[PDB]
């Protein structure tokens, strides 16, 4: 399991104008410094880049779950073998989109076999829309209370509003609660 | 036997199928470890030795080889079986019939080839580095190897002790337990807390020299028990506890040492295990040690020397236990002279021949 | 013996293939380290040269050579096949025929040597520095060697202390805690605290010795238990206590003692053991007292002796015990002669020769 | 287990001039003074240099897992002998790229043994990216708001954001529960 | 029907219980200078050695476990051990039997 | 056991400009005071000088780990007699060159037996690098932390920063939970 994103956010997606309307290479450091801080606090990409989900053995033989939250249409699934085969297989799994559970569950049977050394490697496009209009306003509003405040202190002082940095994404987190077997 | 022409090849034709193995590794833990497994298999052994068994091969059996006699030859023949589930026998043969001597060899160092069809074609006796191929392609056939039954096993047999793997690790380990928690293990019976004037501060060596002289000569020891121990400012006394002191792993490994027992059979009255009276008095508790794992274990052993001895003999001879002459079936011999000697219904005649006596 | 060619030389041939070792360390903290070890051998040693032998070496026997008599000869030799699991019998011969005398050789102090093939070639008594190397190439073979089962070696037996190797360690252990817990632990009584007027001070060598008469003439001893105390401002007394006070591994030391005791084969009722009641009446207790740990191992050590001192004289000479004249067997002795004295079916000819008399 | 770098991050890869703009050689100076503070409490390496673990003997006979995290590319596995052989293998293992557990585990079989006294030593290439630009920008953030803080306050002197320095790199360290035999 | 639910459920809670139950002896509680912080790999390969080689085993239980600044120990329990569902499993038994 | 260091540090390699930067023969005089404060608490050496472990029996027959903590290179293993043989011994033990437990184990026997009396030494090369540019740049921060307040502070007045002197240092600290027999 790698996660590592294909493309970045280039930039001309992220509100910098807004930002500075709600207060420019420094506005935009800041604004992608808080988009990470929330996004991995919250497990979501909100701006919908393309992902490759790099595992070497399933968890289950229907499931597989992805870690980022807002999944939609899974590109391919390759079945590399040890030496690299990279041949992509078309069927044999769905994606169940679901903001709690965003899986790639099966279709009848077990998941594609993975080569032993093979591993297995899914790109998708995770994310709540391509531009900043298409965020939850919630959490778009979070990133802005944060971006705003790592702009307005640059270094690690101090200072619990009613709707904060924390109650607005606190509901956009993931509930767990098996730290067991399956 | 039909199925023998195809399972023997799918276990390798004509190659030493070697033992399950672990077979030296455990004898070593369970029985030179630890005093359950250890008076099991010596009870067993030496009881199974005792019995006299009648011939419906004596001079043979009474002294096997110029080395052991009739009771070390079985004690060490019955010690394999109860190990290792196998037990083989040896026999040299220099004139035609009964075979002069008797070896019981150690069943960790044989392994056995199964041949062509079935039945093995010889035994591999591996000491160090060299074998000896025996050969099972004639009569005589000089090994015979008694198997524990095995269900899942087709050349070997099953040890009890291979059940009790796991309760003699309990027992072996709960006894390293209580002893290695006597050889490392900082008990005091209290402390002497210095802080001093500053939140922390040693005593100069003066001090210490004065402090452990009056402790030693003063508070130590049994006549020193009671002593009041004046605490000046800064200096006290905080006494210590052993909070957990008797019962470390007490009933896990005493529970341990009866699932051993119940393995190899033995009643945990005879060997001595603490328990329930299961058992009322001894009487019971050896004629069931007698009849539940100790004859029907010579019946076998017994029953498979007679049909291999009967194979240099040319007869089909019979070796049988004599359950009349043994002490442990006393209690069961009484109360079958009481049935018959107290039925008047028959004459003399008749019940002489009932209780096994030769009528006069 | 066919593979005993490839055994000894995988052994070493012609070396002295020694003891297995600490046969040496553990009779020092075995036997002569704690009681029930050292009772446990004492008892089966002493029950076992008190048995009559039968003849069907007597003169020998019972005056072995001109230091230890039959008594001594036999628990000295059960005392090794006990402590050790080897037993050694030299035998010097002036005359053809039964030897003059018969000593015990400690057997840690002696070392087989295997030789060519098989059986061993010679004995090693090996004191200091200096051998004897005892000569095994003939018909006498003047070292008679008693081994008690082994699984594993091929040359030496099993000492029923190997076993309880581990139970011996913790009852030594845990009988040295609780005596160490009484020569060095500090129970103090109380403590007279004096932070003094700052957080801490000390008070005067002029109110030491006044506080340190005060305390041990009024306060101290039974005939001042309850003064009252006053104690002024500054002054306090806190009581101390002793929290664990009984029983420090007190279970686990005798959990360990009845292993040492199942370990030999003792039942504890008859070393004194306290714990559950087993048996009933030290009827049974004794009875398989003598049936399961003590006529085994004499069966086996008259049977050696029997067929080395018949190498000597020109006859196969048999020596069994005499279980009659055995004071333990009286229970199972009458219960014999009242099943048969009263079957009246047959006549007083024919049970004189059921119960093992001469008819007349 | 030595795992001692080959060649140090050169300092034309640190972002000294966003870090000047956040606000040479001092600043150049508190910069790896940050990155080597928080890649220490994180175990990563942000910058992907080249490592050698030379240990002496594995701990499994299908692991040995890379203490730095963000691991790719392992380049040899030599295996010196008592005298220094330096011979390289090159069969018998794979990496398996994880942010969790970076391991080199086996091919099918037992690792290379290892000759007695003849440590193996391992190089590879672990990090997050060779520029500054693809680093997690919440990690990079973390390395601002300490370098930031050890540039304003020069020996340690007293003053909790929301999103400080911890609570962002708290989603990199290591989360084990194991201190025991295996 | 619901003696045998009750004694079928019962016993797969014994041995699921065994199962997947993590039953600790103890904790190493490192929260560090800062209020938490981990131990470098340099720090976990020497503690996770002294803990394996010292202080497990049945041959190692009593060793004073020298605790230095920041690092303690926890001595965790197992509260309900024994007989978990005992007598309703054994009282459904005897209502089958019944 | 005495560890008794041969040859000091020069001074010259000590960084008294970058040190006069960051904030010379009192700040020479805090860098060491430094230094040494903080690798009495790590156990470390930090600049690689030559010491003598001169003791006179081992602990072990394999072993006899190293105090101070990065080594590299013991030269000899002296064996004195009672009049001092100063015999230099060449083989029968290994360097196991480790951060965690630094030892010089064996060579598949006991260690080269100690003469009754004739104590063995045992001197070696440990520390980080010979210049002050070799160091974990979170160590030589911390003895900046440290250094720079024994300079602003003359006697001892009181006032926790993020990574303080000891958050710094807390990661080189030797971990040690065994204060039993072996």
């Amino acid at each position: 399991m790698m996660l590592n994103e294909v493309t970045a956010v280039p930039g001309t997606a992220l509100p910098v104008a807004e930002f500075r309307d709600h207060l420019d290479a420094a506005l935009l450091s800041y604004l992608r410094a808080a988009i990470a801080a929330i996004e991995g606090r919250t497990a979501k990409a909100l701006i919908s880049r393309g992902f490759r989900l790099a595992l070497t053995a399933w968890r289950w033989g229907d499931m597989q779950t992805l870690p980022i939250a807002p999944v939609a249409t899974v590109t391919a699934l390759r079945l590399v073998d040890a030496a690299g085969v990279e041949t992509p297989v078309a069927a044999g799994w769905r994606l169940v989109p679901d903001m709690a559970r965003p899986r790639i569950e099966a279709l009848g049977a077990m998941l594609p076999m993975i080569p032993t050394g093979g591993r297995v490697e899914i790109d998708f496009t995770a994310g709540f829309g391509a531009s900043w209009s298409a965020l939850p306003v919630d959490l778009a509003q979070a990133v802005f209370l944060l971006a705003a405040q790592y702009y307005e202190l640059r270094h690690d002082g101090a200072a619990a509003m009613p709707f904060g940095v924390m109650a607005l994404i606190e509901r956009w987190r993931t509930v767990r609660v098996l730290g067991g077997r399956p | 036997s039909v199925t023998g022409r195809i399972v023997a090849m799918a276990s390798g034709a004509g190659r030493p199928v070697w033992g399950p193995r672990d077979t030296v590794s455990l004898m070593r833990t369970g029985f030179a470890g630890n005093p359950v497994g250890f008076r099991s298999v010596k009870l067993i052994a030496e009881a199974t030795a005792a019995v006299p068994l009648i011939c419906q091969v004596l001079d043979l059996l009474r002294r096997p080889n110029a080395g052991q006699g009739r009771a070390e030859l079985f004690e060490a023949l019955i010690g394999q079986i109860l190990l290792s589930g196998n037990g083989y026998l040896e026999a040299v043969c220099p004139e035609p019939g009964v075979p002069r001597e008797l070896h019981v060899l150690r069943s960790d160092r044989m392994a056995v080839v199964p041949g062509a069809d079935g039945w093995p074609v010889g035994y591999d006796y591996t000491v160090g580095g060299r074998k000896h191929r025996f050969d099972m392609t004639g009569h005589p056939d000089p090994i015979c190897h008694i198997k524990s039954f095995h269900p899942t096993d087709d050349h070997y047999g099953l040890s009890p002790m291979q059940a009790a793997a796991v309760a003699l690790d309990v027992h072996n380990a709960a006894s390293a337990w209580s002893k290695a928690l006597l050889d490392n293990a900082a008990r005091p019976s209290g402390a002497i807390i210095y802080k001093g004037a500053d939140g922390q501060g040693v005593l100069a060596p003066e001090q210490y020299e004065r402090l452990i002289f009056e402790m030693e000569t003063h508070h130590q020891g049994a006549r020193n028990a009671g002593r009041p121990m004046l605490l000046e400012g800064g200096l006290d006394w905080k006494p210590m506890g052993f909070s957990p002191s008797d019962m470390e792993f007490h009933e896990t490994k005493a529970a341990a040492a009866r699932e051993i027992a119940l393995a190899f059979g033995v009643p945990p009255m005879l060997i001595g295990i603490p328990g329930d009276a299961t058992y009322a008095n001894y009487a019971e508790a050896n004629r069931a040690f007698y009849r539940l794992t100790v004859l029907p274990l010579l019946t076998r052993v017994s029953a498979a020397l007679a049909w291999w001895l009967s194979g240099y003999l040319g007869a089909q001879i019979e070796l049988k236990p004599d359950l009349d002459q043994v002490p442990a079936l006393a209690v069961e011999r009484d109360q079958l002279w009481a049935r018959i000697g107290a039925a008047g219904f028959l004459s003399n005649s008749e019940k002489r021949v009932l209780l096994g006596l030769p009528p006069t």
